[PDB]
């Protein structure tokens, strides 16, 4: 049921119009902004409560979104220039398409390939990024 | 000869349904990060953010980003 | 190509350039290209290549006898 | 046609192949010289290095002979 | 454009390079419109070009394993094996000798201290800011910068000189070029000060090679478990030289030839009333280094449009696509194989030379003093020695 | 040896089969085998009784028509051919064979014991296997 | 004896430099290692030949104080060249396991000896053709840390041993 949310709200990333801010598709689509980033939360703080203290990156997605949704909503106003500090707390929001790769057993065993893959060249991209300089 | 080829190598992409799905993830992450940051620049025809190439929609974007990625 | 022509067509310090001079300024150039596009590039190509692992390979000594030609 | 007594195969001797070799590299540099000058245009210089076709086409078919004999 | 058919297989052999394939690809949005085209190139790209190195890697990566395993092949491997396990025991029998006024006195405590792990440490933290001092010298730098650093050749050409005196007078004049990155030393240190005397003579152009000096903060790797991996590789790259530099000398005298039919073909003919391109083939220097972005291929679309047009037009001249074609075609797959087959012979060699160590240091004496984890290469690589 | 040397025993199957006679008279095994090249078929041009005891080292079993059996004939083909639990002779054979079955199941378990006999034959010695047929 | 004595033996013949100084650094490591029980001793005379028993006893009333001492001869380089004597030494093998770093080593040790290189060559042959059981230890380990816990271990179990 999750992993839904997870695959809904990405497509929600897709469809919004990065031109006109406040069209009537964006209005809709920040209204599920609310409903998914709900979602999450209380996906977090069960967790959180029933295992203790990637999960880092779940933990950012949900905050960045609360951080969003209160500075923006509280007041919005009277700071200097804080019309591009929701701008750019909401390119957060690209990492829902993130919080798949752990959820997907066999899309882990992927990741994990291509990390553990880019750890056999590293000490070759160590003497490229040194000749790179000389 | 051309067959056999074609099929060994062909299996073998159906054999990986999960590795064309990082690499569609790379596209699909980049593709949603250029639009909200470089989605109002404005189309300049002197410019290579042209009316062919720009970053206003999804597919505008992950056309962008699949003409940067064969190197042009 | 435009950036080995800027290295070539080039004068001095805060002055303009100057067509074709400077044409041993071409050597920078497949020197850089004979060791990183051609070699080093090839060396990542190759470290992969050499160092891939199966997948999941844990059926009991990956079948203890029968193997690559033997199972299939 | 294929009468004996060459006396050509002998020819064959290593200070003999290291100035072909040497002719070569010579001819290489000739071509690497010249320059090319739109409509019948020539620069001096490949006016000059044309003087030399005669001698490496000697040197070269002095080769071609000496082997079909040898 | 797609008039004909010989308009089309060169049409799409251009977007199969990949080189001017969205021009293309735009002017039949334009013509045509928007909604069908990318369903005719990107399936072009993917398949042609994406899909064909696929197939070129895999194909060539299979040869060159069938070829590593070759009786003329091992044979030569094996007399590279041994020669390192020769070097590698005898390093310890170089170890024993370990001998317990001033011909005796200073060259005694000298060589001492100068090969001390105390020593190291100090001449790679101070290679380390000699690679940070020129690492910083931007354009309109501020005029304290420009005097500063131009003392700190001085105090480190000296100092690096210092540091070679030890090395020689210290150790000995003949035994001193028995290390490759001794000799390495040597090669910069006179190289450096060959910049010196150069820049008095000649300011202005100074490329400067003191930063060479920066391959030395390479052996920070002998520190590591990855130092093995890393001097096999070097150790495979100099035993197969004979063989790179007569392999890079037959891809220079077939970038020569075609230069040079280059231009016959195009001599003198690139003087358009617009200028002539920077990419001509009217002198030497020039033909060669058109060649070479044909090669590489990268652009060779526009050098064929003036190729093209220097003979005629879209007429009785375009017979001369086949000189662009036959050279962008026998340069992107011939560098590719030539160039993977050094990075594989020499890369599997320095895979097997790393593994006979561990498997032999590790595994042969500390049992007599008393697959597992094999990639796909190494195992099928095996089998192909066991027949 | 691979799978790409082992189509063959597919096709060359097709032409002496002609959709007919998958319990094909035992003739063939030497037609077939000299027809292929090797690594799969015997052979045309070297027959030599050393090469050929191979053949009687595959000893293949036969029933009451004199046939084989086409999986039956295709294992063994592979066996000798890729030296899989290959013994000299005897019943060290057939201790192997006790793996050749085993080892199948941990692979395949899919396959029932008449088709793991099937590919695995055991055959009874008293009867005139195939490579005995040829050896008298 | 009261402690069978050491003698080394086995690169090559000895006042070449090469079995020169892998001798003397391996008696540097017994020094330096077990100072304070084990006396060296340096020998001119041809022990082979028992001023030549002159010394025999000496080694032995160095033998005779329940302490161990190592031979530094100077003629004895072969196994069976001293089976004749009763001595009864401990025969520490300096073992190279190969020619090529043989001629290798010798000819990196400067030039003097590089006019010596044959016949250090032969009389390394020569002791490689000898039976291994004629050597009490064999060393052919090539680092010295472990050659030296080689013998330092087999010289400390005969020390637990009397
Ligand atoms: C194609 C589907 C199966 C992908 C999976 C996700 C969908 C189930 C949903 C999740 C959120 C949905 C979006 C939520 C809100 C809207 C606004 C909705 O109304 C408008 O903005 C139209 C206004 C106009 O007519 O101009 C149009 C569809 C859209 C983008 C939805 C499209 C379908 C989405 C992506
Ligand atoms: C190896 C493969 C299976 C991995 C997954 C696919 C990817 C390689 C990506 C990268 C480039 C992507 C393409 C980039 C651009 C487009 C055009 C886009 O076009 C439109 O929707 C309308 C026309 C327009 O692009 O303006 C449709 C998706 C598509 C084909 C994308 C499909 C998915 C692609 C092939
Ligand atoms: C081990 C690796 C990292 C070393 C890489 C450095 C060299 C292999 C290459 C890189 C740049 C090259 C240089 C780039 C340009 C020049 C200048 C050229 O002459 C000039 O143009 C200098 C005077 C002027 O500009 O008029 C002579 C060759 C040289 C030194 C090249 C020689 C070969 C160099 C040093
Ligand atoms: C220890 C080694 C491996 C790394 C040393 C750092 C350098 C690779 C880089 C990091 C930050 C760089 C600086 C970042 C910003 C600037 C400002 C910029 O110059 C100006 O401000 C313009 C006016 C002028 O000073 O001429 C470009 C140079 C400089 C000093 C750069 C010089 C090169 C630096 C020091
Ligand atoms: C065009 C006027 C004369 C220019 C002379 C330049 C000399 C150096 C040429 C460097 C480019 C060719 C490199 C050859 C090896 C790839
Ligand atoms: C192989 C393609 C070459 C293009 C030739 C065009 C021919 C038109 C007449
Ligand atoms: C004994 C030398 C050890 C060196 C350890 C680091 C080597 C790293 C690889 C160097 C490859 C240089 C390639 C240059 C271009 C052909
Ligand atoms: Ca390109």
């Amino acid at each position: 049921c999750i992993l839904l949310v997870i695959a809904a709200s990405s497509i929600a990333l897709a469809a919004e119009d990065p031109v006109l801010t406040n069209s009537e598709r964006n209005k809709v689509l920040r209204y599920f902004d609310y409903v998914f980033t709900g979602v999450f939360t209380f996906e977090m703080v069960i967790k959180m409560i029933d295992q203790g203290l990637w999960n880092i990156l779940d933990f950012v997605v949900v905050v960045g979104a609360l951080v969003a949704f209160a500075l923006a909503n509280a007041l919005g106003t009277n700071k200097g220039r804080d019309i591009k500090t929701i701008k750019s707390l909401r390119v957060l929001r690209v990492l829902r398409p993130l919080k798949t790769i752990k959820r997907l057993p066999k899309l882990k065993a992927v990741f994990d390939c291509v990390v553990t893959s880019l750890k056999n060249v590293f000490n070759i991209l160590i003497v490229y990024k040194l000749f790179m300089f000389i | 000869t051309i067959r056999i080829l074609l099929w060994t190598f062909v299996q073998s992409f159906k054999a990986l349904p999960y590795v064309c799905l990082l690499i569609a993830m790379l596209f699909f992450i980049y593709a949603i990060i250029g639009m909200q940051v470089f989605g109002n620049i404005k189309l300049d025809e002197e410019s290579h953010i042209n009316r062919h190439n720009n970053f206003r929609s999804f597919f505008g974007s992950l056309m962008l980003l699949f003409r940067s990625a064969t190197g042009e | 190509p435009q950036v080995l022509q800027h290295s070539v067509d080039v004068t001095e310090e805060d002055r303009g350039p100057s067509r074709s001079n400077r044409m041993e300024m071409s050597i920078f150039y497949v020197v850089y290209f004979v060791v990183f596009p051609f070699f080093f590039v090839n060396i990542f190509v190759a470290l992969i290549i050499i160092t891939f692992q199966e997948q999941g390979d844990k059926m009991m000594e990956e079948c203890s006898l029968e193997k690559n030609e033997r199972a299939c | 046609n294929i009468v004996r007594k060459y006396a050509k195969k002998l020819i064959d001797w290593p200070p003999f192949e290291y100035m072909i070799l040497a002719t070569i590299i010579a001819n290489c540099i000739v071509l690497a010289l010249e320059q090319h000058l739109p409509e019948d245009d020539k620069t001096p210089m490949s006016r000059r290095l044309e003087k030399t076709e005669p001698y490496f086409i000697g040197i070269f078919c002095f080769e071609a002979g000496i082997k079909i004999v040898a | 454009q797609f008039d004909n058919i010989l308009f089309a297989v060169l049409t799409v052999f251009q977007c199969i390079t990949m080189e001017g394939w969205t021009t293309v690809l735009y002017n039949t949005n334009d013509a045509l419109g928007a909604t069908w085209n990318w369903l005719y190139f990107i399936p072009l790209i993917i398949i042609g070009s994406f899909f064909v190195l696929n197939l070129v890697l895999g194909v060539l990566s299979g040869e060159f394993a069938k070829e590593r395993e070759r009786v003329e092949n091992r044979r030569a491997f094996m007399k590279l094996r041994r020669q390192q396990q020769i070097e590698r025991e005898l390093n310890g029998y170089r170890a024993w000798i370990d001998k317990a006024h001033k011909e005796r006195l200073l060259r005694i405590s000298i060589r001492h201290m100068v090969k001390s792990q105390v020593f190291y440490w100090i001449v790679l933290s101070l290679v380390a800011l000699n690679t940070a001092c020129v690492a910083i010298v931007h354009h309109n730098q501020p005029q304290w910068l420009t005097h500063l650093l131009y003392y700190a050749e001085f105090l480190f050409l000296g100092l690096f000189l210092l540091e070679m005196s030890l090395k020689m007078y210290g150790m000995g004049p003949r035994l001193y070029f028995h290390s490759s990155f001794n000799c390495f030393d040597f090669g910069v240190t006179v190289g450096s000060i060959f910049e010196v005397v150069w820049a008095i003579f000649r300011p202005g152009t100074s490329f400067g090679i003191s930063v060479l000096r920066a391959l030395r903060l390479l052996r920070i790797f002998k520190i590591t478990k990855y130092w093995a991996s890393l001097r096999n590789l070097v150790v495979s790259l100099m035993s197969s030289m004979k063989s790179i530099i007569s392999l890079l000398f037959l891809l220079f005298l077939f970038i020569v030839v075609f230069a040079l039919l280059g231009m016959q073909l195009f001599g003198g003919r690139f003087n358009f009333n617009d200028g002539t391109p920077s990419a001509n083939f009217d002198t030497f220097p020039a033909a060669i280094m058109t060649v070479f972005q044909i090669l590489t291929g990268e652009d060779w679309n526009e050098v064929m449009y003036n190729g093209i047009r220097s003979q005629g037009g879209v007429s009785s001249g375009m017979w001369s696509a086949i000189y662009f074609i036959v050279l962008t075609l026998f340069g992107n797959y011939t560098l590719l194989n030539v160039f993977l087959a050094i990075a594989v012979d020499n890369l599997a060699n320095a895979q097997e030379l790393t593994k006979d160590e561990q498997e032999e240091e590790e595994a042969f004496n500390q049992k007599h003093a008393l697959r597992h984890h094999m990639s796909v290469w190494e195992q099928r690589t095996s089998q192909l020695r066991k027949h | 040896l691979g799978p790409h040397h082992l189509d063959e025993f597919v096709r060359v199957w097709a032409e002496y089969d002609r959709a007919a006679c998958g319990r094909i008279h035992y003739t063939e095994m030497y037609e077939m085998l000299t027809l292929m090249s090797p690594p799969l078929g015997l052979g045309k041009r070297c027959p030599s009784k050393v090469a050929y005891k191979r053949l009687v080292l595959m000893n293949m079993p036969v029933a009451e028509d004199m046939t084989v059996h086409f999986t039956s004939t295709l294992m063994a083909l592979i066996r000798t051919a890729l030296d899989i639990k290959i013994a000299k002779g005897g019943a060290d054979r057939q201790q192997l064979d006790s793996e050749l079955q085993k080892e199948t199941l941990a692979i395949w378990p899919h396959l029932s014991q008449k088709m793991l006999d099937l590919l695995v034959p055991m055959p009874k010695a008293s009867d005139l296997t195939v490579g005995k047929i040829y050896a008298a | 004896p009261s402690m069978r004595p050491i003698i080394l033996v086995g690169p090559s013949l000895k006042g070449y430099e090469v079995t020169d100084m892998m001798q003397k650094a391996l008696f540097d490591f017994l020094k330096h290692r077990f100072d304070g029980r084990i006396s060296i001793t340096r020998v001119t005379a041809d022990i082979s030949l028992a001023e030549v028993q002159s010394e025999i006893e000496r080694i032995f009333e160095l033998a005779r104080t329940l302490q161990l001492v190592a031979l530094d001869a100077d003629t004895i380089n072969h196994p069976a060249q001293l089976s004749k004597t009763s001595l009864a030494p401990i025969i520490v093998y300096i073992k190279i396991t190969s020619p090529k770093v043989l001629q290798r080593l010798i000819k990196s040790r400067g030039k003097s000896q590089s006019k010596h290189l044959n016949v250090q060559i032969a009389a390394s042959e020569k002791l490689a053709q000898c039976p291994p059981e004629m050597f009490d230890i064999i060393l052919d380990e090539n680092q010295l840390e472990d050659a030296c816990e080689h013998l330092a271990e087999y010289l400390e179990a005969y020390w637990k041993a009397t």
